RNA sequence: GCUAAACCUAGCCCCAAACCCACUCCACCUUACUACCAGACAACCUUAGCCAAACCAUUUACCCAAAUAAAGUAUAGGCGAUAGAAAUUGAAACCUGGCGCAAUAGAUAUAGUACCGCAAGGGAAAGAUGAAAAAUUAUAACCAAGCAUAAUAUAGCAAGGACUAACCCCUAUACCUUCUGCAUAAUGAAUUAACUAGAAAUAACUUUGCAAGGAGAGCCAAAGCUAAGACCCCCGAAACCAGACGA
RNA sequence: CCGAGCCUGGUGAUAGCUGGUUGUCCAAGAUAGAAUCUUAGUUCAACUUUAAAUUUGCCCACAGAACCCUCUAAAUCCCCUU
RNA sequence: ACUGAACUCCUCACACCCAAUUGGACCAAUCUAUCACCCUAUAGAAGAACUAAUGUUAGUAUAAGUAACAUGAAAACAUUCU
RNA sequence: UCUCUUACUUUUAACCAGUGAAAUUGACCUGCCCGUGAAGAGGCGGGCAUAACACAGCAAGACGAGAAGACCCUAUGGAGCU
């Protein structure tokens, strides 16, 4: 058993200078031993990814799954600990930067088939990781138009030189 | 346990090399 | 031939080799041609004389007879009236 | 180990088996070569040349009667108590250039050897001893330490 | 293979053949043990030929730390800043001489 | 992974102890000792090998001949089985014959 | 190697408590082919080829070879200035401090093998001086070998001790055959 | 266990360091990485002749393209160059055709003149001139 | 004949 | 970074020495773990079998008296694969360890526990922070197989040659084996970590020592004798007997 | 799971039958046959592996190697020079 | 006419491409004696090396979130209905 | 039963919620024709073919999965009957 995600909230930074930017905050929080599947948790994390915290809560409140309420409570308690301890004033100025899933400790049981044989029932467990960063959420990457492809093709055709001689 | 010291020393040196490579000191 | 016994753990010999052959100290085994005493009425006297001669063995046969025996049968005996005493030592040997 | 089979599995016949074929040491009939070798009387050779050599070196003093214990102490011949040995014989190989003049007790002495010994003025005594007497005369110190 | 290791181009460090040729090697930090059977070659080298090697080219500085260790090593630094560290564990005097000459 | 992370403690050994500094004492006592006792009598250990080498099966035969009359039941059975196995492996199986 | 008794012993596939019947049929199920457990291929079986009983590496060298080795060791200790002949191993007060100070002043090294003679004829001063140190040892003239000499750096002998060693090493040359062991009273040999 | 293996991971890393840029399970499975590295090294060793042949064919194709652009062919050019006592391999010819067109055009003109002189000598079975640019130099 | 093999049950500790 | 990787002690095997023990009260021979009522009958016995002799019917060390040489000698033996003495010189009392190991090793064992059958019986993994857990602290992280971080982008046993850039250009028919010929559509394989497979005599080769003698009693010897080094696998069947159990 | 049961010991039974047999380099290295209740094995020929002793190994040439009625080829065996 | 190999040549020194098999040289984790203690040498021993034996054990992927699958309805939760 | 099948209900079928297999897997960036090879090629030669990724059904091939074939043959390996 290893626990290194809950300890990232204790990294103290030196005091900045007046000629330095604001630097956004980083809030780490995760739960352990959750009776759920890792694939569904990863699907929920992919549904979330980089969006606003309020939009994520709204999408999870109407999500018909088992871990939706769990992730909702995780985000709620993380926002609470951020506004109470991590020095956060605005409640709607947060966005999820990283959101992934892991795997928990498993056991073994029986399945009982239709003969003397049987199966290995492995109790699947998983976790859930999430990171909260202050400030407005970054806009998504816009798709490159034909001008970008044309410029890249021109650059590729201009970068080629003589080969296999001198 | 596995009795030895030279292989353990080489493994510790490799760990120190990986540490100094991942985190380059000033 | 039992390379290791169960009581002494030594090497045993084959008594048939001792009863049918005779090793000299030079490294030669004296044998006897078979059939020298049976059906002698249909054989020419030349064959009868040839069968009654002390014939030596070969190389692989001598090696086999030596491997079937131990170090006791490869010594040198000094009998009082040994008819094969002059055949123990072999002189005039040039590789 | 080569290819598979008995050459690799180790299940090989004993030394001398030719795979059903009659071996060489069986097709030959028996003969009276070593009938009673464990009962024949063996005698270690002893030439007059080696006796004169021992006398000249000093290991055999020609002032005392020489028998078996004197030859064992001088270490000129090796008398084995076992292997059916009834003493040491005499060899006339060193007939010429033999000047010793000393009595010697030999179990088996030939005519030429006795003649050559009597030429200088020696005495040859032919005696017989049982293997127990041989073992006694070879090493008398353990016989004295025995207690019999 | 070439698809697994990085490559470069063949060029001079600061055009030595055009103007004047300078010595690329700078320092040579040797680590010879005091007692042991693994630095005999390095000991004999420092005893007999290190003076000739230092007098051959004045632009190369030789450092002898003489630290009691087990594997004798040598540090060679150049003008560009590359540091190539090799070990002379159980080598003859001729081998070490050829190695330092190649360096 | 079968590699120990932390280094083992330095196993220091005093090379000048009792049996180390006094090794080989009273060895070869027959030559320079007017021949009183044989050097093979200074070997301390099992009684069935005090001055005798032998082979793997010969040692078992000597043990069953000397000490075999004062062992256990399971130990004697295991010794007999090992002797039978060595006999069947040396006088039936093998090579160079 | 002449005083080595390896007490290492590992059980085979027959001495291990277990393995009697046949686990699963060979033709029935589609598992691996096995006839009994406690095998060197299974988990918890015996060693296939390992130490079987105590192995004794007993072997003796000829007496002449050992005498020549002793003479060679003596020549090596004498040539390299590592042999100091004494007349009477005595000390004024008998203490390890004076002994090690004298050893360091006379330039001997970190170790020295002090050899006396007859064992019983040894003074108490040097005994009490050596009974408190590890490098200094007191062995009689009979208990002198080659390993103890090669382990130390120098050697210390005495005139009667070196005479005894010389005569015992020259007794091997110009002698008779063994024939019977020398433990007998003999006549000339004491 | 007595004096067993205590440095097996180092051998695994030494084998896997050559398989740090492969696709699939070959960069992680040692049992397959061994075979992959073996085949990779074998092909890298055996492809030297292939590389040499490819470079030679590329040089020949470049020379042929240059000769066709100038107004000649490849076999005639090679023959006229080997019949004028000038030893220039394919690499320098390709380098000139790519970088120095003036000397390549001069070589093509010399080759055409040598070919014309050879044709004239063959049709006349020569007698007297036998080519001005001919006349082989005798080295004794 | 009628060949058939009986199944084997593992111990109740895994 | 999740899954999960190493942290030594219960001790385990054989030596030398020593000979080792068995009711606190009740219950234990019937339905043992049952306080109390009328036929007393209960042991005294060649073991067998496998293998080998290429089968096998004679035969095959195992027999419980200390070493060795004799000697693997006389002998027994479908006289053959094998077995094997005796007579004889003889055999120095007393000292506390491992050139063995650390939980897939070493006894199976923390234990003869769970579990299987009415029954004899078979029978397996366990325990890791620390001086202060009455320090529930903040850290020490970093390596395998499985995962997200960071999915795919045309072409081809997954590889090589290469250029300024992954592909695009060319070449190239996985691994060990019974086999003349195997990737062949024959055999084995999902990986990682632990374990597993050449043990030895007579006769041979080399190197010290001594020498007509060598060798720490025994053995060999018309240049020999002693010592050392060097060498000969694993797993997988149907069958037979002996002692106990079941309608 | 009875054309003959479960457990233990003989037993690590035997088995010409199947499979496997662990790091590097270099050198040498490819098979006329006979016997066996044997061709799925074994033993002996021939070849291969080491260090020594001796001197001749290969095409060699004029010449030599009965036959018989009907032909009887391409070749072979001993062979100093080179 | 030209293209066209591991055949030949250019600078180097050349033991660095046969089945079975044989011979010669190095390599590393344990203990012991001798020197050093940021890790190696001289000598003795090995339970001295795993890409394979439907090899034994424990962790974990593809197959596969594939097949199988529960609870009669309303409700004050006091009840009612087939 | 067919000519010639059809009208409905349940199990079941397709999606949502979770426990969740078994056989099997050398790795796959996995198309077709002609020809060749250990004799039946998606990985060999020449051609044709080609943006990538899931869901819902059928079997034509991958000599596909389960049993070291029970049919034929070898075994100086067994057993039953007379
Ligand atoms: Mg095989
Ligand atoms: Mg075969
Ligand atoms: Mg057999
Ligand atoms: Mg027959
Ligand atoms: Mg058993
Ligand atoms: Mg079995
Ligand atoms: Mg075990
Ligand atoms: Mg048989
Ligand atoms: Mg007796
Ligand atoms: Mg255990
Ligand atoms: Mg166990
Ligand atoms: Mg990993
Ligand atoms: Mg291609
Ligand atoms: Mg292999
Ligand atoms: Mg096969
Ligand atoms: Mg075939
Ligand atoms: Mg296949
Ligand atoms: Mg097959
Ligand atoms: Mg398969
Ligand atoms: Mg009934
Ligand atoms: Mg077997
Ligand atoms: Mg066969
Ligand atoms: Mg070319
Ligand atoms: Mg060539
Ligand atoms: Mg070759
Ligand atoms: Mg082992
Ligand atoms: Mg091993
Ligand atoms: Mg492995
Ligand atoms: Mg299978
Ligand atoms: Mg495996
Ligand atoms: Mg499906
Ligand atoms: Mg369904
Ligand atoms: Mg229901
Ligand atoms: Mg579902
Ligand atoms: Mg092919
Ligand atoms: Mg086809
Ligand atoms: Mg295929
Ligand atoms: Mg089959
Ligand atoms: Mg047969
Ligand atoms: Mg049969
Ligand atoms: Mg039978
Ligand atoms: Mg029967």
């Amino acid at each position: 058993i290893s626990r290194k995600w809950e300890k990232k909230n204790k990294i103290v930074y030196p005091p900045q200078l007046p000629g330095e930017p604001r630097r956004p905050a980083e809030i780490y929080h995760c739960r352990r031993q959750i009776k759920y599947s890792k694939d569904k948790m990863w699907y929920l994390a992919k549904l979330i990814r980089g969006m606003s915290i309020d939009q994520a809560l709204a999408q999870l409140e109407f999500n018909d799954k088992k871990g939706a309420k769990i992730i909702k409570e995780v985000l709620l308690e993380a926002q609470d600990m951020a506004v109470r301890d991590h020095n956060v004033e605005f409640r709607s100025n947060l966005y999820i930067a990283e959101s992934t899933s892991g795997r928990g400790q498993c056991l073994k049981r029986i399945r009982y088939h239709g003969r003397g044989r049987f199966g290995i029932m492995e109790k699947v467990y998983c976790h859930y990781f999430v990171k909260l960063v202050e400030g407005p959420p970054p806009p998504p990457e816009p798709p490159k138009t034909a001008v970008a492809h044309a410029k890249e093709y021109i650059q590729q055709l201009r970068s080629r030189t003589i080969v296999h001689t001198l | 346990v596995k009795k030895g010291f030279r292989a353990a020393f080489r493994f510790q040196k490799e760990l120190e090399r990986q540490r100094l490579l991942r985190c380059p000191p000033p | 031939l039992t390379y290791f016994s169960a009581r002494k753990g030594k090497r045993k010999t084959v008594k048939a080799v001792i009863d049918r052959f005779l090793r000299l100290h030079c490294g030669l085994w004296v044998r006897r041609k078979a059939g020298y005493k049976k059906k002698l009425w249909k054989k020419t006297p030349a064959r009868k004389k040839r069968l009654r001669e002390f014939v030596f063995c070969n190389k692989t046969q001598s090696k086999l007879l030596d491997k079937m025996t131990t170090s006791f049968w490869k010594r040198r005996n000094w009998y009082v009236d040994d008819p094969y005493q002059k055949y123990h030592d072999r002189t005039n040997l040039k590789v | 180990r080569g290819h598979k089979g008995e050459r690799q599995r180790g299940t090989r016949p004993r030394l001398g088996f030719e795979g059903g074929q009659t071996p060489f040491y069986i097709r030959i009939p028996k003969y009276g070569f070593n009938e009673g070798h464990s009962f024949r009387r063996q005698y270690k050779p002893l030439s007059l040349n080696r006796l004169q050599y021992l006398i000249d070196l000093g290991r055999v003093d020609p002032s005392q009667p020489i028998d078996l214990t004197q030859l064992v102490n001088g270490r000129g011949v090796t008398i084995q108590p076992l292997k059916r040995d009834y003493g040491v014989q005499l060899v006339e190989e060193g007939a010429d250039t033999f000047t010793a003049k000393v009595n010697i007790e030999v179990q088996l002495a030939s005519e030429l050897a006795i003649a050559a010994i009597e030429k200088n003025g020696g005495v040859v005594t032919t005696a017989f001893y049982d293997p127990r007497s041989l073992d006694i005369v070879c090493k008398p110190v353990p016989f004295f330490l025995r207690g019999q | 293979t070439a698809r697994g290791t990085p490559s470069r181009f063949l060029a001079s460090v600061l055009h030595n053949g055009l103007g004047r040729y300078v010595q690329q090697l700078q320092r040579l930090s040797f680590s010879v043990s005091r007692d042991g059977a693994s630095s005999r070659g390095a000991r004999e080298f420092v005893e007999r030929e290190v003076i000739d090697f230092a007098r051959r080219n004045p632009g190369v500085v030789i450092y002898v730390n003489s630290r009691p260790c087990c594997v004798p090593r040598v540090v060679a630094e150049y003008l560009n800043g590359a540091v190539r560290e090799e070990s002379i564990h159980c080598k003859s005097v001729e081998e070490i001489s050829t190695l330092v000459q190649k360096l | 992974i079968g590699i120990r992370l932390t280094l083992p403690p330095p196993k220091v050994v005093d090379r000048w102890n009792e049996k180390r500094a006094m090794f080989g004492v009273y060895d070869n006592i027959g030559i320079l000792g007017n021949f009183e006792k044989h050097p093979k009598e200074l070997i301390r250990g099992p009684i069935w090998l005090r001055g005798w080498k032998g082979n793997e099966l010969q040692r078992c035969i000597r043990k069953r001949k000397m000490v075999g009359s004062r062992m256990f039941a399971d130990d004697l059975h295991n010794l007999n089985k090992r002797i039978r196995y060595l006999y069947k492996h040396f006088n039936r199986h093998g090579k160079f014959r | 190697n002449f005083k080595r008794i390896s007490y290492a012993k590992t059980k085979t596939r027959a001495e291990v408590r277990g393995g009697g019947r046949k686990p699963w049929p060979q033709k029935g199920t589609g598992r691996a082919r096995h006839g009994s457990i406690r095998s060197p291929l299974w988990r918890g079986g015996g060693v296939a080829h390992g130490p079987r009983g105590p192995t004794s590496y007993y072997y003796m060298l000829p007496m002449k070879v050992r005498a020549l080795g002793l003479k060679v060791a003596l020549t090596v200790k004498l040539a390299q200035d590592d042999l100091h002949i004494m007349d009477s191993l005595e000390l004024p007060t008998g203490d390890p401090q004076y002994l090690t100070e004298l050893a360091h002043y006379r330039r001997w090294g970190d170790s020295v093998l002090l050899v006396d003679l007859t064992h019983e004829e040894m003074p108490q001063s040097i005994v009490e001086a050596t009974s408190r140190l590890k490098t200094f040892n007191l062995i009689p003239a009979v208990g002198l070998n080659v390993h103890s000499m090669l382990k130390h750096q120098t050697l210390v002998l005495t005139l009667p001790t070196v005479a005894f060693l010389e005569d015992k090493l020259l007794w091997q040359d110009s002698r008779y055959r063994p024939l019977y062991p020398f433990s007998l009273p003999y006549s000339d040999f004491p | 266990l007595r004096n067993r293996v205590t440095d097996r991971y180092f051998r695994i890393q030494e084998v896997l360091k050559h398989a740090r840029h492969f696709r699939g399970r070959k960069n992680r499975c040692y049992r397959l990485a061994v075979r992959t590295v073996i085949r990779a090294f074998v092909k890298c060793t055996k492809a030297r002749y292939l590389k040499k042949k490819n470079m030679r064919t590329l040089w020949i194709n470049r020379i042929t393209a240059a000769s066709q652009e100038h107004g000649l062919k490849y076999p005639a050019l090679i023959g006229n160059l080997v019949k004028c006592q000038v030893e220039l391999n394919r690499k320098v010819l390709a380098d000139l055709a790519i970088y120095e067109p003036k000397t390549f055009k001069s070589l093509a003109a010399l080759a055409s003149r040598r070919r014309h002189e050879g044709f004239a000598a063959a049709l006349g079975d020569g007698k007297e001139p036998e080519g001005i640019f001919s006349r082989v130099v005798q080295y004794h | 004949k009628k060949r058939f093999t009986p199944p084997i049950y593992q111990p109740k500790f895994k």
